[PDB]
């Protein structure tokens, strides 16, 4: 049998503002390479060959970047179909389609717009198969999760996920978000309901990548207030009198497994793709055929595109990563960030943590630190930036102008925290 | 015609990640059976006209994983095989029946590399005796026990860290009573001194013997050279390559950091840059004994047999 | 009344001799709990040495000075006895006991020769109480002088040698090391650490956190791959939980052959060690005196399964790891002692007169 | 020493042997030369000399009155203590290596040492010993309320729901002092260690430490547990009928009665624990259950499932099943129920 | 030294002979009298088992206040081996065999010996143009050796120019 799997072509808390509106969360370029190809090359390399991208916002860009890149050439071992629907706008809505649609055969993989992972599956899936056919369909969904450390820069307060698994059977008993939350809450009874002994878990950074049976959008179409997997399994596991179909879940050792869902978890899993935590992703490989992305990987992670040609005595401390076209200044110093393609640099500016994009162009003078820098944001001399101080789309900012923190600002008067401009002000 | 291409793409992806084929031996012997594809299954007037396609595809094969030649060796092989054809038919109609034949009589060749450098073993070892390895080869456990139902010597073998992949050699060689004793890599000088002799794989033979070894050899080479006990290069001849030590050192294979540092480690990953190389490269100077499947030879030899096979034009490939 | 720890599969050729210890049959299984053998508080040190809980050479030296104050300060003294006498006598199968549930690193030995001079110096001169409160102020100024200001001393001295533009190397739970690279960073003085290590006892990451919870911009990487780094590690800053006669510095089983591959890449060396280190006696290989561990840790969650599940019942695998190998002379670039920076070849003289 | 052979038990001598003997012996076998016990305290102070009649020659022990709690019987005997102590109870008849308790108290130097062989759920540490929160059903309504703090610390929580205690801890002087300054608590079982385990998160630090176990239980007047903990030390406690004189006539069927072993025949009795002093010879039917000393058969008695108790003379072919014909109940002819009887 | 370390273990002792005038010989039947297995060797072709040997124990005659002591011939050139093969030189001395000058301080630091030991006198006329050197007493360097084993203990080629002031004068070196 086959195993087609449904990318969500973007999950429905729309966070990523005003990003979110020059170009869309999936088409985000974690590091030179749109997150839809780390999507994708998952899927390919995990044992898909039947892929569907239900497309919402702005899809006519998602499709028109994917349709001339790799996966939707013919030679791909992996069937791409954009079932385009600009209708409607929850996760529900999309596993109500594949339901009505009669779209799975069994065992389709549900993956959100943007997760970057290189997760064998293999034994997750045989698992899954096995126990669906030696326990006659009572699983729904498989989760697989990647064991981490409650600290690790990945995992914030967002979505930091409590589990109750069994021992054995791994099945999720119970579970529950912990953002802004301190104490924990579970039934008694639950734990009469595995005298074997239940066993609550808080290692476990959710992959977003459970398996997803038929019997998924099954019992999903039936109730319309399921509007997101969390609310899925909410559903399943307090509907537990009455044909709970325990959620199944299995814990992975090695591969890395994460989603880009908000600029910290971005910034987080940019500078872990590039420390090579997610091998074979890693922009040399250039999994994304592109002649325009050749990075001669370097000592010391010191990445480099195809005609570099950077400044003058100029450490490049560790994990950066410079596109093509790219020109640096003289006396720079560059550290765990990522520049964009063709994107120049000034003389005499230190870029630490940041994330320049493509098009950017900041001249001499500047110092910019763990921003970010969307698209063509031309920048003028002696700027200084401060954590998380991102900008987007063309803002010019003036000289001699230092920013605090969440110096978000953009185009947009009540959305971003000030307006586009060549100064700081006259919106 | 497009299966032709289906292959390429199957081939080129399983090289990108995939594990397996295990022995390099599979590895190139795969990549010829998509050679002889290629090599019959496409259209070409002049044998120049080959030269240069079977030459793209190669330089996508090889741009596609440069950490790995016994593919790329292998096209610049099928290359010089090419350019003699072409210069026996010059100074046209069947060459191509010429072609597969001669790439036939490669693979019966290839097919046996193994049991030459089995039989080529025993002159080399004798009982009372303490041999030491490193990592894992297919050829090194041909050779030790092949070297084992004749007397039973003492074999060290030391554990690479980043993966216990020694440790299979360890087990499998234990399934010949051959006293077997697993180190970690660390204490390898911590017991140099009582190695009369190290068998040391590869997985490339630069032009100039400056092997390419399973990370935790250099280290090997260099004790090696202190003690002055030698380096057996069990090499098969298949396992060279045009290309020399200083290039750019996108050279060894830098796997992913969960090897080293896992990622349930916690917080302390946030500037901790762990790095972790699979390939130590070795300096010639520390190679005392090459084999291969013509017989014993010296790190010098190593640039006559280079100008011998590939045709020293397309090491660009 | 002092039982054994039984051997443990099969040992390697060259130490049939060297001991090979379980770390299972810990043997407070056998010992009357309420101990009236030997004393609980030296049983509570032996056990937690077994367990591998205090690993360093300083650890496992001011625990067992500790453990020693805590008994004698409790001492009982017979009548018609002599203490310099009656102790001894009293206290040789705890240390038997000790070598027993696990052997005594160099640290230790001194520690108890020390204990013993200084258990020779009293007498009858004084009664039991005066005596005893006398030898315990006498061993926690030991412990003080001899690690504590030792450690001070060193990390003056050695803030010598340390350039703002450079990198060091380390190797393991070495505590100095750690002392030394941070008080060096306190003082406005930048590096960047690149720890190395070896398994089983894969504990390079201790100075790892140590440093980056202090602010000291690491990296981490296996040893049989640190001959990658040496093309820019421009010193290596060693421990040494040992020293010997012929400047044979004995650590742990990594440092020889990285230094061994530090002179060959031509980088320098700096052991660094205090002066109660220096045990009286010379040792020119790797094989005269080691210990191999409980040996069953090697094996490897590599993959999905344990390469060597079965370890002993293959009737001719053998697996060693030793803890200590031995440096030579010839590759010790200095050793920062509290003496000075005496370089290693003339260390046979001034630890020793 | 810097041991204590202290132990702890309220509301007893029944069974093989008095109840007292099998803790006895287990310290007296593992090490503890010197045996503290805490004697008689339910409503008088005698009985300390019928106490005082174990084959061991050596005995420390004290009476006491009505009611007094655990909690309030370990203040109260705080005077005469001064060091570590190791709380039992002669109610638990377990061969149980508690060198290893020791063991996993004393190398991490954890507070208390607590042991539990498979009420009574706890949440236990990610690799079996550092319990991290523990409680009854009955304590808190339907929740699990972890305190964020310890899953932030173990991000793994292992539990054990279906498990009974030993109440066998092993506790560090000081703890013992504070307690002894706190006069609220009166149950070491119930309040004591939850009230540590709470406080160990918010240097120094409490720690204490727990000890799985699949070997033996403890046991109270419901001694149904105890007979068949007694079927298994008839395997264990003659080396850990059966010591008296050995007729192997009638049905001993894994028995064992002591001296004064009536040699008669037509008797039988399965799965049985037989007591001593008793003109039990005559004809009988089967007992399949166990019972006191002083007992007594003639004219076939059909006897069945339950305790033949101390003095009292039984005979003339009875139906009894399930039923406690125990203390002050002893007739002849006579058909006894199946339900519990009072007796 | 050995025939005390060898009534525990036994194992390798590969007594080379002194080619002048066979030397090591009775050593070896002195040795095999106890049974060590020892192999007795010309002293041509060390450097060829050299790499084959672990400890190599050299009986010398005299120590200098380099460390770089002179013994009975055809030491340096095993000193060279051994050192080629990076065993260690277990020198075995003890106290009175040290004298305080330095290495080139005596014009023939040998001891040439009659050269009837290498070209005997029955040989004939080629006796009128061979200059039969014989020098029966060469010169290890500092460098070569590692320990030596003195009755005080182990020491190394650098804790000899303190045995001096510990045993000798400063100007007693002339005598």
């Amino acid at each position: 049998p086959p195993l087609q799997a449904v990318l969500v072509a973007d999950s429905f808390d729309r966070r990523f503002f005003p990003i979110s509106k020059d170009q869309p969360r999936v088409l985000l370029p974690l590091a030179n390479v749109a997150l839809i190809d780390y999507t994708l090359e998952f899927l390919t390399a995990t044992g898909v060959q039947e892929t569907f991208v239900f497309c919402c916002w702005k899809a006519a860009q998602i499709k028109e970047h994917l349709l001339k890149s790799k996966w939707c050439r013919p030679t791909s071992l992996n069937v791409v179909r954009i079932i385009t629907s600009e209708l409607y706008r929850s996760l529900g809505d999309v596993l109500r389609d594949v339901d009505a649609k009669a779209l799975v055969r069994s065992d389709f993989l549900l993956v959100y717009g943007d997760v970057i992972s290189n997760i064998n599956i293999t034994r997750a899936l045989e698992e899954h198969r096995l126990r669906r056919k030696l326990e006659k369909n009572v699983s729904v969904m498989t989760m697989i999760f990647k064991e981490s450390s409650p600290s690790h820069p990945t995992r914030c307060h967002e979505d930091n996920v409590v589990v109750a698994v069994d021992s054995t059977t791994n099945r999720v008993l119970h579970f529950q978000k912990t953002q802004g939350l301190r104490r924990f809450a579970f039934p008694l009874s639950l734990f009469q309901g595995s005298s074997d002994g239940v066993e609550v878990r808080y290692d476990l950074l959710d992959c977003h990548i459970s398996i997803c049976s038929p019997q998924v959008a099954q019992l999903f179409t039936d109730n319309f207030d399921y509007q997101t997997r969390d609310d899925f399994v909410r559903g399943l596991l307090v509907n537990e009198e009455i044909l709970g179909n325990q959620i199944h879940m299995h814990v992975t050792a090695k591969e890395y497994g994460a989603r880009v869902s908000n600029l910290h978890m971005y910034s987080a899993v940019c500078a872990d793709v590039i420390r090579r935590w997610v091998y074979p992703l890693t922009p040399e490989a250039n999994f994304t055929d592109s002649t325009t992305q050749s990075c001669t990987h370097s000592r010391h992670n010191i990445y480099r595109g195809p005609e570099v040609s950077l400044g003058h005595g100029s450490i490049l401390e560790e994990n950066v990563l410079l596109g093509s076209g790219t020109v640096i200044g003289s006396n720079c110093f560059i550290t765990n960030s990522v520049i964009g393609p063709g994107c120049h640099i000034g003389d005499n500016v230190v870029l630490d943590q940041t994330y320049l994009w493509q098009g950017v162009r900041v001249a001499a003078g500047a110092q910019i630190h763990q921003s970010l820098l969307c698209d063509n944001a031309e920048v003028k001399e002696r700027v200084t930036l401060k954590p998380r101080s991102v900008l987007t789309s063309q803002v010019v900012v003036g000289p001699n102008i230092t920013l605090p923190e969440g110096s978000v600002i953009s185009l947009h008067p009540p959305d971003a925290e000030e307006d586009e401009d060549d100064g700081e002000f006259s919106d | 015609g497009s299966e032709l291409s289906e292959r390429i793409e199957s081939f080129v992806e399983t090289l990108k990640r995939g594990g397996g084929p295990r022995s390099s031996e599979e590895m190139a012997r795969e990549t010829l059976g998509l050679l002889r594809q290629i090599i019959t299954d496409h259209r070409w007037s002049n044998a120049g006209e080959l030269m240069e396609l079977i030459r793209r595809e190669g330089r996508r094969m090889t741009a596609a994983q440069p950490s790995e030649t016994t593919v790329g060796n292998m096209v610049r092989r099928v290359l010089k095989i090419i350019r003699e054809e072409y210069g026996r038919l010059h100074g046209y109609a069947q060459l191509q029946s010429n072609i597969i034949e001669a790439i036939n009589e490669l693979l019966v060749e290839l097919e046996g590399t193994m049991e030459n450098i089995a039989a080529q073993a025993l002159e080399h070892i004798h009982s009372n005796e303490v041999i030491m390895t490193i990592g894992f080869s297919r050829t090194v456990e041909a050779f030790l026990k092949e070297a084992a139902r004749k007397r039973k010597f003492h074999v060290i073998v030391a554990e690479c860290a980043p993966f216990c992949q020694g440790h299979e050699m360890a087990v499998n060689l234990s399934k010949a009573g051959i006293e077997t004793t697993v180190m970690t890599d660390a204490a390898i000088f911590a017991v140099m001194s009582r190695v009369n002799k190290v068998i040391i794989g590869t997985k490339t033979i630069l032009a100039n013997g400056a092997l390419r070894a399973v990370t935790g050899t250099h280290t090997l080479a260099l004790a090696a050279k202190h003690h002055s006990t030698p380096l057996i290069v069990c090499a098969p001849m298949f396992k060279l390559s045009p290309q020399f030590p200083n290039e750019e050192d996108s050279f060894h294979k830098f796997v992913a950091p969960e090897e080293v540092l896992p990622f349930t480690e916690g917080d302390i990953l946030e500037k901790v840059s762990v790095h972790c190389p699979v390939f130590d490269y070795v300096p010639p100077e520390l190679i005392t004994l090459f084999i291969s499947n013509i017989g014993g030879n010296a790190p010098s030899y190593i640039y006559r047999l280079m100008s011998e096979l590939y045709h020293p034009d397309d090491h660009v490939l | 009344q002092v039982p054994t720890r039984k051997d443990y599969g099969s040992k390697v050729s060259l130490f049939s001799h060297l001991p090979q210890y379980s770390r299972q049959n810990s043997l407070t299984q056998f010992m009357s709990i309420p101990s009236s053998v030997i004393h609980p508080a030296m049983v509570r040190l032996g056990l937690q040495y077994s367990q591998g809980l205090v690993s360093g050479s300083n650890a496992r030296c001011i625990a067992l000075l500790r453990a020693l104050q805590q008994v004698i300060q409790d001492y009982t003294t017979p009548p018609n006895e002599e203490l310099s006498r009656d102790l001894v006598n009293k206290l040789k199968p705890y240390m038997s006991f000790l070598t027993q549930c696990r052997p005594l690193s160099a640290s230790m030995h001194n520690a108890i020769k020390f204990l013993n001079k200084e258990i020779t110096s009293v007498g009858s001169s004084k009664r039991e109480e005066e005596a005893k409160s006398e030898l315990r102020a006498a061993i926690d100024r030991y412990v003080q002088e001899k690690i504590v200001l030792a450690a001070q001393a060193i990390s003056r001295f050695a803030y010598q040698k340390i350039s703002n533009g450079d990198v060091i190397l380390v190797y393991g739970c070495s505590s100095l090391v750690s002392r030394i690279l941070q008080e060096a960073w306190t003082e406005g003085r930048r590096f960047r650490v690149v720890v190395v290590d070896s398994r089983p006892w894969l504990e390079g990451r201790h100075t790892l956190r140590s440093l980056v919870h202090a602010g000291v911009p690491a990296s981490y990487l296996l040893i049989p791959a640190a001959s990658y780094v040496l093309p820019e590690v421009s010193k290596v800053l060693l421990g040494a939980h040992a020293l010997l006669a012929n400047g044979s510095v004995m650590s742990r089983v990594g440092t020889a052959q990285l230094a061994l591959v530090a002179r060959a890449h031509n980088v320098p060396v700096l052991v660094c060690c205090e002066t109660y280190k220096f045990c009286e006696r010379v040792q020119t290989d790797a094989f005269v005196s080691n210990e191999l561990d409980d040996p069953d840790d090697l094996q490897c969650k590599r993959g999905e399964h344990v390469a060597l599940a079965n370890w002993q019942n293959h009737a001719s695998l053998r697996l060693l790891n030793l803890v200590y190998d031995v440096t030579p002379p010839e590759l010790v670039d200095l050793v920062i002692t509290e003496l000075g920076m005496i370089p290693c070849s003339s260390v046979p003289v001034v630890l020793r007169v | 020493m810097e041991f204590q052979a202290v132990v702890m038990a309220v509301g007893l001598p029944v069974g093989n042997k008095p109840l007292i003997w099998y803790p006895l012996n287990l310290l007296e076998r593992v090490g503890f030369e010197e045996v503290i016990v805490v004697t008689t305290r339910d409503v008088q102070k005698a009985l300390c000399a019928e106490f005082k009649m174990k084959m061991k020659p050596d005995i420390v022990c004290i009476p006491d009155d009505a009611d007094m709690g655990t909690a309030d019987s370990l203040r109260y005997i705080y005077p005469k203590l001064k060091t570590d102590v190791l709380v039992l109870s002669c109610d638990l008849i377990t061969d149980v290596a508690l060198h290893e308790v020791v063991d996993l108290f004393r190398a991490y130097d954890a507070s208390l040492a607590m042991l539990m062989r498979k009420r009574d759920f706890i949440g236990v540490d990610s690799t079996g010993k550092r319990l991290l929160f523990m409680a009854n059903e009955a304590d808190l309504d339907e929740e699990l309320v972890i305190k964020g703090s310890i899953l932030q610390k173990h991000p793994r929580i292992r539990f054990h729901t279906g498990l009974v205690d030993a109440h066998l801890y092993c506790l560090k002087k000081y703890i013992v002092d504070f307690l002894m300054e706190n006069g609220s608590i009166t149950s070491i079982r119930s309040e004591l260690i939850p009230y540590l385990v709470r406080k160990q998160f918010s240097l120094k630090s409490l720690d204490i430490y727990s000890f799985i176990k699949e070997a033996n239980t403890l046991n109270l007047a419901p001694y149904d547990a105890c007979w068949n903990a007694c079927r298994g030390d008839r395997w264990e406690d003659l080396s850990r009928s059966s010591a008296q004189i050995v007729s192997k006539h009638l049905v001993g069927v894994d028995s064992l009665i002591g001296p004064e072993t009536q040699i008669g025949e037509k008797s039988s009795i399965k799965r049985s624990v037989i007591g001593s002093s008793c003109l039990i010879k005559d004809r009988v039917t089967i007992t399949n259950c166990l019972l006191m000393n002083s007992v007594t058969v003639e004219e076939g008695s059909n006897i069945q499932g339950s305790v033949i108790c101390n003095n009292a003379v039984i005979e003339k072919g009875a139906d009894i099943k399930d039923c406690l014909i125990g203390s002050g109940q002893r007739i002849e002819a006579k058909a006894k129920r199946v339900n519990e009887v009072i007796v």
